[PDB]
């Protein structure tokens, strides 16, 4: 079992470049081709290219010719990929994967072992802290009442949004970040029996580790 | 470059029932096609290679089949673990591609959404922003559509949406819609309404407020 | 002799045409399907390439030689001796496969570094040259020399028997054939041991394929051995009744048979070929 260990998440300006690592181990690195694969938009999977680590010869997909550059350091058993003129279209997860190969009359070919993958995030946005707005229901019958939190305009991801310091857990839906312009927005809802509120305090706890900030807004009746 | 066509994009199913997924090649690729499984936040796992060959440690309930242009993966007896996204990929010639993929999901009884509307925080008004928010929670199936309305007049402009995946507890979905206008402009109109159309209810479920 | 002669003359041309069609279909399948363009298979072509020319040339040659036609000795030997150069470039290919399969399965991790396109092509070219050297050395001067400038051509009279047994059989056929055996035996027995305790699935699959290419080698020997073993008795034992002409004709043909089976085995055993054979018959002949 080949063991593929990639480099960690990158965050780079448009126009910049970036070189992701893949350290192979506990097998012949030079015995088989090391491929790269881009998972974009959470589902789409493209083939970027591969390198024969022995000869250091490369075959690229046309799409990624003139973006991706497959290098290899043989001593360390490490495959690289460098991405140039980075634009926001480049922001995706990139995987190194080893291409098994044998003869049954034809050349059989399969990606058997994959790296943990690597997050590239390209933005010209500056590290920015969230405005945290409380959402209380309209002034003026439900058996259970629903309250909200809006985390508007932060960079980069992620945040951590918990209710009453994590203690309130049931009834909570916390939604994926969506880009608002070049910054991010996120929302969370929580439902509880009618008599729990405004009877008992309920607070929205948001941590933005990128700006070392922390904000607690108590949902108060309008 | 050869195009793969995977179908269905989505499919829902209960534990212990049989399912099949299709992969069409835009050219004859003989038996040169691999299937992979991806669970939430994991890498692809090789599932089947050489069209019909089980990778080691893949359960025997999995099996692929086909040749030339049409290949299907059949999962015999669904287990909790089998839910996830599945991809096909060709390995014919010098330049390869994947399928769109197939999100296998849990099937459960239709549920109508719990729609909840929120006016803009005084906090936000204070800072010259106005965001009105609508939570559509605990609904099946995932297909839903949301109109915003100001004084009855529809607004398409500056509305941002977000989606959860199947709740681990009740296998339902949820959705958030945030209408954002300049505070100045929020002040002009006085009625804000969130109009959600789902399968469970023939007329759209409506929620609204007035600035009183 | 109008009847007995005739069954031969047909069974030969029957085989001659099978060999052209069966092995053109191999050579086509490789030209077509990328999955087939691999080192192991360039040698399976060099083999098809040869078994083709048995049908086009060697069998016609074997039939005009059959009669005892008149020719000058040197322009005669070529007809007699052209089957020999093809037999040779068969064994070179059959062996090149067996070693390709040794490397791939015994030393998987170095196969990439070791075996390549360019090298295979060169090996093939070299062998064809030797094949010509070895095939028609009797043309070179190790030969046995109606009309006053001509000679009645019968194989056993213009080609010397000591060349046939020592330099063709012992040296150039029996040796490569044996050490072919040595090579496959090591692959299969190594794998038997290696499978029992331990990619397990992958070894089985690349082995299964070898057993297929090994069976080819198997049949080559079965097809040629009878005839060679006769050439031994005919020579080493001159105090023996020379093998009769019906048994002679049998093993002459039995040999020609080998140029036909190769494609049928590829079809009956190896999916990637069967599928490419099917698709050619479906798309190009049936349409
Ligand atoms: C190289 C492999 N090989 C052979 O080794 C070979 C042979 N034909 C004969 C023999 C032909 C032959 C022998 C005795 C005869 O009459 C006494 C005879 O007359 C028809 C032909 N031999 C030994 N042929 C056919 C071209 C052959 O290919
Ligand atoms: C005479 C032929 C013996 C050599 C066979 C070589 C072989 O089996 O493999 C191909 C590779 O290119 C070898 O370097
Ligand atoms: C005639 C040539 C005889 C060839 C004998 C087989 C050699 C062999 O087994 O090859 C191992 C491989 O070349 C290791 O790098
Ligand atoms: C009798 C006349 C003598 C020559 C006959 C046949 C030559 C054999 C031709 C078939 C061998 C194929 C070689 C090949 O295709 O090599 C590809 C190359 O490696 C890509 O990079
Ligand atoms: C190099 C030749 C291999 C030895 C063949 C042999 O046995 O020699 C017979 C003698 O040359 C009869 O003219
Ligand atoms: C393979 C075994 C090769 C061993 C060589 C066997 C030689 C047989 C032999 O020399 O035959 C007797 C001779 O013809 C006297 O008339
Ligand atoms: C393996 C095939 C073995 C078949 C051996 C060929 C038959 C035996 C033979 O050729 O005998 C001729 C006879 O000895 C002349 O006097
Ligand atoms: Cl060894
Ligand atoms: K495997």
């Amino acid at each position: 079992e080949v063991q593929l260990q990639q480099s960690g998440a990158e965050l780079v300006k448009p126009g910049s470049s970036v070189k992701i690592s893949c350290k192979t181990s506990g097998d012949s690195f030079t015995a088989y081709n090391m491929n790269w694969v881009k998972q974009s938009h959470g589902k789409s999977l493209e083939w970027i290219g591969n390198i024969n680590p022995y000869y250091g010869s490369t075959r690229y997909n046309q799409k990624f010719k003139g973006k991706a550059t497959l290098t290899v350091d043989k001593s360390s058993s490490t495959a690289y990929i460098q991405l140039n003129s980075l634009t926001s279209e480049d922001s995706a997860v990139y995987y190194c994967a080893r291409e098994g190969n044998y003869y049954d009359g034809g050349s059989v070919r399969y990606f058997d072992y994959w790296g943990q993958g690597t997050t590239l995030t390209v933005s010209s946005a500056k590290t920015t802290a969230p405005s945290v707005y409380p959402l209380a229901p309209v002034c003026g019958s439900g058996s259970s009442v629903t309250l909200g939190c809006l985390v508007k305009g932060y960079f980069p991801e992620p945040v951590t949004l918990t209710w009453n310091s994590g203690s309130l857990s049931s009834g909570v839906h916390t939604f994926p970040a969506v880009l608002q312009s070049d910054l991010y927005t996120l929302s969370s809802s929580v439902t509880v029996t009618s008599s729990t509120w405004p009877s008992q305090s309920i607070t929205c706890n948001v941590a933005h580790p990128a700006s070392s900030t922390k904000v607690d807004k108590k949902i108060e009746p309008r | 470059d050869i195009v793969m066509t995977q179908s269905p994009a989505s499919l829902s199913a209960s534990v212990g029932d049989t399912v099949t997924i299709t992969c069409r090649a835009s050219e004859f690729i003989y038996s040169s096609l691999t299937w992979y499984q991806q669970k939430q936040g994991g890498s692809p796992q090789l599932l089947v290679y050489a069209a019909t060959n089980l990778a080691d440690a893949v359960p025997s309930r999995f099996s692929g089949s086909g040749s030339g242009t049409q290949f299907s993966l059949k999962i015999n007896r669904l287990q909790p673990e089998d839910f996830g996204t599945y991809y096909c990929q060709h390995f014919y010639g010098s330049t390869w591609a994947f399928g769109g993929g197939t999100k296998l999901e849990i099937k459960r009884a239709d549920a109508a959404p719990t729609v909840s509307i929120f006016p803009p925080s005084s906090e936000q008004l204070t800072s010259g922003g106005a965001s009105v928010v609508c939570f559509l929670n605990n609904f099946y199936p995932k297909d839903i559509n949301v109109k915003w309305k100001i004084d009855g007049s529809e607004r398409q402009n500056g509305v941002l949406n977000s989606w959860t995946d199947q709740d681990s507890k009740d296998s339902t979905y949820s959705m958030s819609s945030t209408l954002t206008l300049t505070k100045d402009e929020y002040e002009r109109h006085n009625s804000y309404t969130c109009e959600a159309t789902h399968k469970t209810s023939t007329s759209p479920i409506v929620k609204s407020f007035n600035r009183n | 002799p109008i009847m007995g002669s005739s069954v031969y003359i047909t069974v030969e041309l029957a085989i001659a045409v099978l060999a052209i069609l069966g092995n053109v279909l191999v050579c086509w399948a490789v030209w077509l399907n990328s999955n087939l363009q691999n080192v192991t298979n360039y040698f399976v072509v060099s083999l098809a390439a040869a078994d083709i020319l048995v049908g086009v040339l060697a069998i016609p040659f074997a039939i005009t030689i059959s009669t005892g036609f008149c020719a000058a000795c040197h322009g005669c030997l070529f007809i007699a001796c052209f089957v020999l150069v093809l037999a040779q470039s068969s064994i070179f290919s059959l062996l090149a496969i067996a070693i390709d399969r040794y490397i791939a399965i015994r030393i998987p991790l170095r196969y990439n570094g070791l075996v390549t396109g360019t090298r295979a092509a060169g090996i093939i070219a070299i062998c064809w040259v030797l094949s010509f050297a070895i095939g028609l050395t009797p043309m070179l001067g190790w030969n046995n020399c109606c009309g006053e400038g001509q000679v009645a051509c019968l194989f056993e009279d213009v080609v010397p028997m000591n060349y046939m047994v020592y330099f063709n059989f012992f040296a150039c056929v029996l040796v490569p054939l044996l050490l072919m055996l040595g090579v496959y035996l090591r692959i299969f027995l190594a794998a038997r041991r290696q499978l029992k305790q331990m990619a397990r699935s992958t070894l089985q699959k690349e082995v299964h394929a070898a057993k297929s290419l090994a069976i080819i080698a198997g049949l080559f020997a079965l097809c040629w051995l009878p005839l060679h073993i006769i050439n031994c008795f005919t020579f080493f034992c001159p105090d023996c009744s020379h093998a009769p002409l019906w048994l002679m004709y049998l093993a002459i043909v039995l040999s020609h048979t080998n140029s036909v089976v190769n494609p049928f085995i590829y079809a009956y055993r190896i999916r990637e070929f069967r599928q490419t054979f099917r698709k050619i018959i479906r798309s190009h002949v049936l349409r």
